[PDB]
């Protein structure tokens, strides 16, 4: 596979900034930190019982996270190899 | 050089005006700061919720991919 | 520009005694008045659903006119020159003719919604019937709508197509294109026209 | 915009067609072509009878001449507008009646030369241009007063208005006639430009261009012409017409130019006029500034065409047949005389 | 009221009759004569 | 029983059938008439062949009066508001058609005139287009009568 | 009883009365004074 | 060259923002060598790039300014943590699992001792920027903070005058124009400024 | 049982019957006599045979008049509301009809005079022109009178 | 006992009646007046033949005057609707009528003057078209009479 | 009783009368005068004759004064809702007559004093239109005076 | 249950959707036809390169196509007032936003046309510029779609 | 005890808030974009530094669509007058204000983009206008978030 | 207790002041840039100082955000309609106050830069009329903040 040098660099930047934020994003939201409560998938009845529930689907969210990192270091890994292709 | 009592005063007039009126537009103006800073919060946070949001509130593994397609999205329109 | 100054003014007075009766009546507390639910309910269901089937006719009508002659202008003038064009470019005004057509097939189709009521009260009349009437106005107005503008698109469309063909011949064929691009929409309109009526039943 | 595809036909709808259609029959670049090989004026007349312009010239005794192909071709053209004009409603019989003002501001330059030197004001109407033709009875029989032909002009001919820009009869001697034609045409401009914005939408889109070209061609030529004349800079800057795009400070500039190179120097803020002047070399044996306006013109009445419901057409196809008309008079010219050489200067249409 | 049923839909059939008829006299009224004849 | 204003919608409705109508072959025929001097003062030859425009001008004003006299005969007291506004619907339809149908003659008969007058070979085609202005006329003179007769 | 009947009778009688009367004004008040033998002498 | 960073972050401030902006700041001004050799025709490439120190120090003044506005991407960094709490609200108030379930959006107030132990030492606190009347507190600290920036700019400005009229040797300038100038500005809206504060 | 304003559109009938009616007729004369004066001052000779369109234009008026007479002598105090609707009908029918058809007369006419004096013959196209616009007003008529009638 | 308001439909009968009636016989004034002018520049000799249409004019504005002193005659401060609605139907009649009447006197006295200075021929037909302009007027004066006094 | 609200129509009546009549005594003493400046630059010396028609607009304004004087000393504030009817009829008669008369006397003195400049003896036949125009306005007048009277 | 005269809104949001969709879509297609018309003769070999923005008008007709199926099906006889209201609103939201995406295809289509008959570099940019015109209409039709479904 | 109509003003919030900035995107993207097929033929080199100004309108377009949306969402069945009201006053300040910028922004862009064709330099003035004139937008959408979330 | 429908002339306050002040300055950005974009031709050294039209114009957007907001935060569910009535004011005072200012900057601005392009020494008294425009908006701001306050 190949492609413009450009457009493998854009690729390139892309990918490194994807995997610092989703590292980041990820961090917190296995920390549980309270400032990114709303994008967590909670239900209503999760808020009976205890916060452990939602302390695990904020990991839900913090894996899931982790897994788009990952996607973006195997596009960082490409298009590096493309960029050095050229 | 030849001193006219009209021009010379008129010039301190337009002076006085200006500097008066001008304080008064310029304390309004960088008001201008507060409105352009709340609109990038503005701008962020609902591009925030209108794009990623849409990846971090899914419930199954899946939503990693939906992430990673979700962020390519999110950073393109951010920078953009 | 006297007669467009005298619609802009009739307009703006129109509208200026809109806002200001809006205005007193809500600061007079008056909405009860001014509730909409009345003039909705006691203007008669035959009413909407006829003026919806007039319309539905007549402005489909209007559009196939107005594309008409805007081609028809054309394919004559050019035809001087060019005595090919007269049976060749014709299409547009076939194409425009269609749209009269849909306002034909969608008339007599609401058309044959309408009955009879032998009721008075609105709770008599019911939701049934209340619907019929908006449905059928609103059906009737937006085909006729949808075919007033593909007609004056299709006629404006093949008045250029006509003159293009007077200085070649072949260009005809490609550009007749974009008229069936413009019979689509007039075809969209029929279709909206036909959900709208699917499901409606005076009596 | 103002929509004018809506109502456009409905009165313009007929002549449309018609001017293209006559448009489709200007002689194209193989039209050209093939007449620049003709062995004689017969062999033109031959070969012209094949195109649209075909039997037209056969009327005419064997020894044809180039006046005579001229005033054949001239006399086609009046017919054809005559037709046109005949058949046009109110708005765009003004428009055509605009168009046909520049000849009959140029009859009346005649009629007034001839009247202050006291020659017969009839013997000089066969000469005038029959597209600026006077019907109003008002303008003849002057008994050749100065006086008399100014308050007739006034009265009876639209041409009145413009020349309010004047104030009496003893302008037309006080002045060079050339002054008076300039200062008519610079009005007549300026009032053209007016109605068609005011006719607005489509029109103005396509017919604006051509004005504020006419204006600008206008002002560089009066401009460098200006130079070997007693032409002061004020009348310069009068006769500007301000319809051009040269009019914020390049008229000014222009007024105050006294070079060709100055001339260039305002040029040089209007690229596309400023291709025009690096072209022109004007030097023998290449293109001169006025062959250039000349191609340039024509570029833009061809592409007036693109534009569908206006009335620009018209003025676009009566400038087009005209500087047909002068093409083929200077092929025939180049026929007659044998200059084949340079004849390859006509400019191709279409 | 200022109003009542009939009234209402009398001005809404007569609006609807008024807009064709200020359409028709437009049209009529834009109608116009040549000022010359061929020859 | 039925309200007392109940008639004025059905009149509304012949009114419109006939004067919409009107006013549509008026303006139909003011044009073509137009277009028919402009031909004859150069072609007299043309009159008798040209007047056709004028004469479909006619055919859609005999739409109208045809369409009109229907209601008028419908027209009863008792009107039930029923009747009295598929009686207006009847006058629309036929009454904005026909007008419509009147400008579209008009325009072409006067440009296909004009054409004829330099060109004899579109006469046919003239004719050929008027046809489907006029079928227009049909259309609403159909809807009009069906909704009359519901 | 009669105010609904009444009041529409009265606007829209007097509407159609002002209209007529702004028309007939405009219409004469852009009447062209029609000397166009004597504008150019004056002017 | 500090002022317009400055205020370019009091507008732009965003601590990732100005990561990203830093980033690009970098990655010019280390191979500016390369860039200022292998030029180009792209003029709004080259124009930032000239700029590329400004948008250096932009970049940074926005990390600065995010942080204050406790906002990376509109979201707040957690670290030093909240200020304003909640369970003292159930204690020395009256909220119940009755209240958490019929009011959607409820309340907190600062007037119970228990629940706020003192402002966030670097910046706002994190929780508004959940709490939805953020606006109310961010608007009028953000309107009133702007206030108080530009005046003192301006006061600044008038200051700078000074140094002119002094090397210009212009008595009058200074007398009848800075110090009353001077007087008018702090008077009207320097005054403001000490009440804002 | 007769509602006490019931008066009104019978009233508005007749007015409308005689108004417009009478507008149109005036267009009618008034083009055709700008034609008419136009062509005097070429064809003197032709004058007193051009003259029939202005005389159309008036049989329009005197359709107004025929109309408004009827709808004034039907008029009485206790009309019921059918009737009074019917009256405006027929009111309208006349009037407006009147109108479209008086404008018809008045292009036509104008057109056709100054065809005319460039060109003799057109002079029985013009006069076929103009009965096919008259007949629009007597469709008015028809329609006004049957409904007024009923 | 009447409704107390129904005076003002008398009233406004009567306004109408005048002012509709005068407005058109100020315009038949105004624009014969502007040909008058044009036309005596040249031909002084005319100016007794070409003050006909002012008169012609000044007709209508007398039309107009009968009708509003007898509408203003008539009003009674008892005045039943139906006469009162009459009265406003005889205003009108008359008024608009005339103001058509008044366009068309206008507009052919205005052309035909002109003409007529350059062919005066063109009078006796400027005559005929002035008396078919006015019969306009009479129509609409024998409508308002039989209205007002029905 | 009469309710309060009734005496609206005569101090409009009276207001009215004073307005309109002001209008139309503008506008032509507009036009006339326009046309006296115009007429005066080149002929000076018949400025004194000139200058009547802006005299006979002034008699325009005079009776919109008398007629809005009388209604003024005839307002009560028990006064009859039929009167106050009256009185606003007679207001708009007077007004809008003089508006029609004010316009017509505007456009004659344009027109006439810009021929009478080059040739006077069109002076009668000026003079004679301007009384046909101010006529108007006086009929305006009695219609008024009768009605306000009443 | 809900109020009767409920489902109008919904009626009308339906139809808005439709028509104004169908406003915009027609004004786009003819404007780029009569551009594609006129360039046609000038440059044939651009016809199909040049046809692109009709399909873009076309994809705002379909957007307002998809909004007016899915309120067609959603409507009934009984909805609440609520959800009439948001049917209306996603009608109105796709219609008004593709009239004026329409509008833009449709000026945006003529004038790259016209420029890239003379300049084929400019073809690209017009149709980024296409791109930028439709994705308006696109706005509309997503908030359509989620005022609908809400 | 929230009315059933008030729900209609959120509604109407959110058209609007779409409507009008697309209406004003629309026009944003019109003038730039003759003006960029005008400039292109001469200058095609500044194609994608002329197309700013439409990605300008497009930015114009997306915050109508963030406000609407935002709307949109907070919208439900039982919504109270006040919030109602409140959303309407977004949609109104967004839609309008992007109306106007869009004005501005496509003015300027036509203007600049031609003024650049002849003068490179511009290009920094016009950037600057632009900007500035997409602020006008920007407070709006200020606003309009602002008292959609109160 | 107070009226419910109080909030929406808050709210329509909130509003107007934004998109008044909004539009006037979006009509003084737009003729200031064409006026820019213009004298660049010639003098492009001046761009940069002569953008100071454009700078002043944003102004009015500043003072219409500042009133807007602060009849934001002002508003609240249960405001008595004194209140209401005193934001509305407030709103409009400033809205419109600075569409009229801006107005004043357009023009001036415009005709200002195109001056100086022709004589640099305008520039000044450029800047004197622009301030003397501008305090039309602050004097709007002045009593719009009055009103809000009280």
């Amino acid at each position: 596979l190949c492609c413009g040098p450009k457009l493998a660099a854009c690729g390139i930047v892309l990918s490194a900034w994807g995997v610092i934020m989703l590292i980041m994003l990820g961090i917190f939201f296995n920390v549980h930190s309270a400032v990114l409560i709303e994008d967590v998938p909670f239900t209503e009845k999760d808020f009976e019982n205890g916060p452990q529930n939602i302390y695990n689907l904020y990991e839900q969210v913090s894996y899931n996270c982790f897994i788009a990192a990952g996607l973006y270091l195997l596009l960082g890994g490409f298009s590096f190899c493309q960029v050095r292709l050229n | 050089e030849v001193f006219d009592f009209g021009d010379t005063m008129v010039h301190q007039a337009i002076h006085t005006i200006e500097y008066c009126l001008g304080c008064i537009s310029n304390t309004a103006s960088y008001l201008r700061l507060w409105a352009l800073s709340l609109a990038h919060a503005q701008l962020s946070e609902v591009l925030w919720t209108m794009v990623i949001h849409i990846g971090l509130h899914v419930r199954s593994l899946a939503g990693g991919l939906g992430l990673f397609f979700i962020f390519a999205a999110f950073a393109t329109l951010t920078v953009a | 520009t006297g007669l467009e100054l005298l619609y802009l003014g009739i307009f703006v007075a129109f509208w200026a005694c809109m806002i200001v009766v809006g205005i007193c009546y809500t600061i007079f507390d008056l909405g009860f008045r001014f509730d909409v639910a009345w003039f909705l309910t006691e203007t008669s269901p035959f009413m909407w659903s006829n003026l919806g089937i007039g319309l539905a006719i007549s402005l489909s009508v209007v559009g196939a006119a107005w594309g008409i002659y805007i081609t028809g202008s054309s394919i004559i003038g050019g035809g001087v020159k060019a005595p090919r064009i007269k049976t060749k470019n014709l299409v547009s005004i076939i194409f425009c003719e269609a749209v009269a057509i849909y306002g034909i097939i969608m008339a007599i189709v609401i058309s044959n919604m309408a009955e009879p009521f032998s009721a008075t009260d609105p709770k008599a009349i019911g939701h049934r019937n209340y619907h019929a009437g908006y449905s059928m106005f609103g059906a009737g107005l937006t085909v006729g709508l949808s075919n007033l503008f593909c007609g004056v698109c299709v006629g404006i469309v093949g008045s250029g197509a006509a003159l293009a063909d007077a200085q070649n011949p072949s260009l005809f064929v490609k550009i007749l294109i974009v008229e069936i691009f413009g019979s689509a929409i007039g075809l969209f309109g029929v279709i909206v026209a036909i959900l709208q009526t699917s499901r409606v039943k005076m009596g | 915009s103002f929509f004018p595809e809506l109502y456009f036909n409905v009165d313009n709808g007929y002549l449309e067609g018609l001017v293209r259609g006559l448009k489709a029959g200007v002689l194209s670049q193989a039209d050209y072509l093939n007449l620049v090989q003709c062995e004689t004026l017969e062999d033109l007349k031959l070969h012209l009878q094949s195109t649209d312009y075909g039997n037209f010239l056969a009327n005419e005794a064997s020894p044809l001449t180039v006046s005579v192909i001229d005033d054949k071709l001239k006399e086609k053209m009046v017919v054809e507008f005559r037709h046109m004009r005949n058949h046009a409603y109110e708005p765009l019989a003004s428009f055509l009646d605009f168009i046909t003002y520049s000849y009959m501001i140029d009859n009346v330059i005649l009629l007034i030369t001839g009247t202050l030197h006291q020659r017969s004001i009839a013997e000089l109407v066969p000469k005038c241009h029959p597209l600026g033709s006077f019907e109003q009875m008002e303008a003849v029989n002057i008994a050749q007063t100065p006086a008399e032909l100014y308050n007739a002009i006034l009265v009876d001919t639209p041409l009145a208005a413009f020349f309010q820009d004047c104030i009496s009869e003893q302008d037309l001697d006080e002045m060079n006639i050339e002054i008076i034609r300039n200062t008519l045409y610079k009005a007549y401009l300026e009032s053209f430009y007016k109605f068609c914005t005011l006719l607005g939408g489509t029109t103005a889109d396509a017919m604006c261009p051509i004005l504020e070209f006419e204006a600008d061609r206008r002002a560089f030529i009066i401009t460098i012409n200006s130079f070997g004349t007693e032409l002061s800079k004020e009348d310069r800057a009068k006769l500007f017409p301000h319809c051009g795009r040269l009019y914020p400070e390049g008229l000014a500039q222009l007024a105050r130019a006294d070079d060709y190179e100055q001339v260039k120097n305002v040029a040089d803020y209007y690229p596309e006029y400023k291709l025009l002047f690096e072209g022109a070399g004007s030097n023998p044996g290449d293109k001169t500034l006025e062959d250039r306006f000349f191609e340039h013109e024509v570029k833009l009445n061809k592409l007036a065409f693109l534009n569908q419901f206006h009335f620009g057409v018209f003025y676009a196809f009566v400038k087009l047949k005209e500087q047909e008309c002068r093409n083929i008079v200077w092929i025939a010219e180049c026929i007659a005389q044998r200059h084949r050489a340079k004849i390859d200067n006509y400019i191709p249409i279409f | 009221g200022f109003f009542s049923p009939g009234i209402w839909m009398g001005l809404l059939t007569t609006l609807f009759m008024l807009f064709i008829f200020t359409y028709g006299l437009h049209m009529i009224l834009s109608l116009k004569t040549m000022d010359r004849f061929d020859d | 029983n039925n309200p007392e204003y109940s008639s004025f919608f059905g009149v509304m409705g012949a009114s419109s059938a006939m004067v919409f109508s009107a006013m549509g072959a008026a303006y139909g025929t003011a044009k073509s008439g137009t277009g028919i001097a402009a031909m004859s003062v150069m072609r007299p030859e043309l009159i008798m062949k040209s007047i056709i425009p004028v004469v479909m001008a006619g055919i859609i004003a005999i739409y109208g009066l045809v369409v009109a006299v229907l209601i008028a005969n419908s027209l009863t007291d008792g009107i039930t508001l029923y009747r009295s506004f598929l009686q207006l619907g009847a006058g629309l339809s036929v009454g904005l058609s026909g007008l419509a149908a009147g400008f579209a003659i008009g325009i072409v008969g006067d440009a296909g005139v004009r054409g004829t007058a330099q060109q004899p070979r579109l006469f046919v085609g003239m004719i050929l287009i008027l046809i489907f202005a006029e079928v227009l006329g049909l259309y609403g003179l159909i809807v009009a009568l069906i909704l009359s007769t519901k | 009883l009669e105010y609904s009947v009444v009041f529409n009778l009265v606007l829209w009688i007097m509407t159609g009365l002002a209209l007529a009367v702004i028309i007939t004004s405009y219409n004469i008040w852009n009447m062209d004074p029609g000397y166009d033998s004597i504008i150019y002498r004056m002017t | 060259v500090i002022t317009f960073p400055f205020l370019f972050a009091v507008m732009f401030g965003d601590f990732g923002h100005g990561i990203l902006m830093t980033l690009f700041a970098v990655w010019m001004v280390l191979r500016e060598s390369r860039i200022l050799s292998q030029k180009n025709e792209n003029e709004m490439f080259s124009m930032v790039f000239s700029g590329r120190y400004i948008i250096l120090l932009m970049g940074l003044f926005s990390i600065y300014t995010g942080l204050i506005y406790n906002d990376c991407f509109s979201k707040s960094l957690n670290i030093f943590g909240s200020s304003w709490s909640v369970r003292p609200m159930f204690t020395i108030g009256n909220w119940t699992e009755e209240t958490l379930l019929g009011s959607s959006v409820l309340q907190l107030n600062p007037a119970i001792p228990g629940v706020f132990g003192g402002p966030y030492p670097f910046g706002i606190d994190p929780i508004w920027n959940i709490a939805t009347n953020k606006l109310t507190f961010l608007n009028s600290f953000k309107m009133k903070m702007s206030v108080i920036l530009g005046i003192i700019h301006m006061l600044f400005g008038v200051s700078l005058s000074l140094f002119n009229h002094i090397y210009f040797k212009k008595p009058l300038n200074i007398y009848f124009g800075f110090i009353p100038e001077i007087i008018f500005m702090s008077s009207l809206f320097g005054y403001l400024v000490i009440l804002i504060f």
